[PDB]
């Protein structure tokens, strides 16, 4: 609809789109089967961002409460811009960063925002790879490393933090981290979190070598193995004590949060998260198919498979939050049967302590905690927390506790490595489309210079305040730039290229024009959702000053976390991660539009 | 622990990867 001069000639004719198919033979890279295909898309869509953060997001916020939002956007907003990204690989037979340059020259900055936003995703999850083979490279000891603390001078007690603390709060805080005080308070690189770094990087390179013909003989063991050990940590899970109290507490939500606009503004942000949306990777993907290959079919299997994996991943997350919930109750009740049964020399047990309590009515002196059950299951966990030290800590309650937590560990560790080689996938081709080293030059070698690059740029996050700095991409400063580009990937497909046209070219593909739930949400439906969003986010999350959980083993009610404001500086640093790829979009437009002129 | 189990377990996933990344630059080398 907008005015595009002279389109055809800078993209592939329906024509020579089937008889090209046979010049990609070699020119491109393509997939040996579909199910090579079938099974990289569930990784990079079904792996960490749909496993890790969802869970996370239905611990806060509400248990259900969150989930309804989210299943109302992941197909109003997520399954249509999930289908516009597969149709037009498919057809423009190019990368994100070759699909919108072709559409319109001043468009090369959507592409370039989507590889900044892939890089800084990908330097995010390695972190949380990193941490991940830390914690199963201890789990080969019968006693687990995070089930008892170092003894103290006296070895009549354990180190004070430790004491005060978890154990599990001391193997994560202080034996993994080594955590500091602030965010500014920065010590030297913890030797042992860099050497797991650089074997998550390492792990990586030789996964990814030579693109997607290493990729894809991978994504048989990495996208299979992860689905079938959370199905046995469902069963394990649902088999466990109190499990069934926390399914509940999952399914009983507070409709007074869905009716919060924070809420919606974390379930639109988390669909383009759960579906590596406005990464490029998919794009890119979905550009190595037969040109005459069912993308629609792909979007819907896809999206289901996305969708149900979500409730399958809070209802393992959330039997385990209602086993330890229930472990804290029942030992907060024993010790408090054992407070008055020591005091008052006394059968107390579950019925007979209310009954008796008041009978024994040294009651002043004798003090009591408060038992609610409830409670424990309404009590947020620090982010990172619920695998490090919600999850760790119920295995070690587990009877073969080094088997789960191995399992565990390599569950998270698969589902994370499938989730980098997307997330590789859309700053490796863009890197080759603006041909910045000599072509000459292997494949093999521009994909370790990233590799370095990006384990280079990752030795903030092995510092002692690391935990904070990885805490800062979790803001809304992870989340501003995929808004944008989500909202411009599918304002450019519809009044740039042309709705007319693009349902042409997929009535060519698959053979049927796109029925009219595909019609009215990109048209009117997707768009507004987006442009509401971000707008709430700007008037919301942006809108608030920034605080972080600090680790102080020498403050008040230390066991309990304190939350500070940040210093001014690192406003600088979020505005940084938020322009650097949102501006990049306007601001090559511009260049262009005054180059040109 | 004489030696901390980790550091040998990391020795060996680290041995293996870098066997791994050899191979396949040399398979590379050789297909090309
Ligand atoms: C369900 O959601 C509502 C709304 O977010 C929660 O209401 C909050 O309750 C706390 C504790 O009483 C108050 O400090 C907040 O100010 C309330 N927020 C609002 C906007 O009313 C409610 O707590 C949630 N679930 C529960 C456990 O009731
Ligand atoms: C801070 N943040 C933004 C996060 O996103 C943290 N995510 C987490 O701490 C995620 C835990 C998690 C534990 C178990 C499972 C299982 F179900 F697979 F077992 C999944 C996820
Ligand atoms: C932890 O960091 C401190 C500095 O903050 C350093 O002195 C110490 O040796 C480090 N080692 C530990 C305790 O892991």
């Amino acid at each position: 609809v907008l005015p595009n001069p002279g389109l055809d000639a800078r993209i592939p004719s329906l024509a020579e789109l089937e008889t090209i198919e046979q010049e990609e033979a070699s020119s491109r890279p393509k997939w040996d089967n579909k199910a090579q295909y079938m099974l990289t898309c569930l990784g990079f869509c079904v792996g960490l961002g749909n496993v890790w953060r969802f869970p996370y997001l239905c611990q806060s916020h509400g248990g259900g409460a969150f989930m309804i939002p989210f299943l109302i956007l992941l197909v109003l907003e997520g399954i249509p811009l999930l289908y516009l990204e597969f149709a037009i690989g498919q057809r423009l037979r190019r990368g994100s960063l070759g699909v919108w340059s072709s559409i319109h020259p001043a468009l090369k900055g959507l592409g370039l925002a989507s590889m900044l936003t892939s890089f800084m995703v990908g330097l995010y999850y390695n972190t949380i790879i990193s941490w991940i083979m830390w914690y199963l490279f201890n789990s080969f000891q019968e006693p687990l490393p995070w089930s008892d603390c170092p003894l103290n001078e006296n070895q009549t007690g354990y180190v004070d933090e430790c004491a005060r603390s978890s154990p599990v709060d001391y193997f994560w805080y202080r034996e993994t981290l080594n955590i500091s005080t602030s965010i500014s308070d920065s010590g030297s690189i913890q030797w042992w979190m860099l050497l797991c770094l650089a074997c998550a990087w390492s792990v990586l390179y030789m996964c990814t070598i030579r693109g997607i013909e290493t990729t894809g003989k991978a994504v048989y063991i990495t996208s299979t193995l992860p689905y079938v050990v959370l199905t046995i940590f469902l069963i394990r899970g649902l088999t466990l004590k109190g499990a069934t109290n926390g399914i509940v507490f999952l399914f009983t939500p507070n409709v007074t949060e869905l009716a919060q606009p924070d809420t919606w503004l974390d379930a639109g942000a988390q669909v383009f998260f759960s579906f590596s949306l406005a990464f490029g990777g998919l794009i890119s993907f979905s550009s190595y198919n037969s040109v005459h290959n069912n993308c629609e079919k792909d979007s819907v299997i896809v999206s289901i498979i996305n969708g149900f994996t979500s409730v399958y991943v809070a209802i393992v997350v959330y039997s385990v939050i209602g086993f330890r919930a229930t472990q804290r109750y029942d030992d907060c009740f024993s010790t408090n049967i054992l407070t008055l049964i020591n005091g008052f020399d006394l059968n107390v047990t579950q019925e007979n302590f209310v009954d008796m309590q008041q009978r024994c009515n040294a009651y002043a002196q004798l003090v009591f905690q408060t038992c609610d059950i409830n409670a424990f299951l309404s009590e947020a966990v620090e982010g990172t927390g619920l695998a490090f030290i919600v999850f760790t800590e119920a295995i070690t309650k587990m009877p073969l506790s080094p088997l789960w937590s191995v399992l565990f560990f390599i569950m998270l560790f698969c589902l994370g490595l499938s989730s980098m080689f997307g997330n590789m996938e859309g700053v490796v081709v863009p890197l080759q489309d603006l041909r910045v080293i000599p072509p000459k030059w292997p494949k093999e070698v521009l994909t370790g210079l990233i590799c370095l690059g990006t384990f280079l740029i990752g030795f903030i996050f092995t510092l002692n305040s690391g935990q904070y700095w990885l805490s800062l991409l979790d803001s809304y400063a992870g989340s501003i730039p995929l808004l944008i580009i989500a909202f411009c990937e599918m304002f450019s497909v519809v009044y740039v290229y042309g709705v007319d046209r693009f349902n042409k070219d997929i009535e060519f593909m698959i053979g049927h024009k796109p029925n009219i739930f595909w019609q009215v949400t990109w048209r009117v439906v997707s768009p507004l959702l987006m442009l509401i969003i971000f707008l709430f986010f700007f008037v919301v999350e942006v809108s608030q000053e920034l605080t972080y959980s600090i680790w102080d083993p020498g403050y008040e009610e230390f066991p309990k976390s304190q939350k500070i404001s940040y210093p001014n500086w690192v406003y600088v640093v979020v505005v940084i991660v938020a322009g650097v790829p949102s501006l990049t979009i306007p601001g090559y437009a511009i260049y262009k539009l005054i180059r040109n002129h | 622990p004489p030696v901390s189990i980790w550091l040998i377990v990391f020795g060996v996933v680290m041995g293996v990867i870098v066997v791994g990344i050899v191979i396949l630059i040399f398979t590379g080398i050789r297909d090309r």
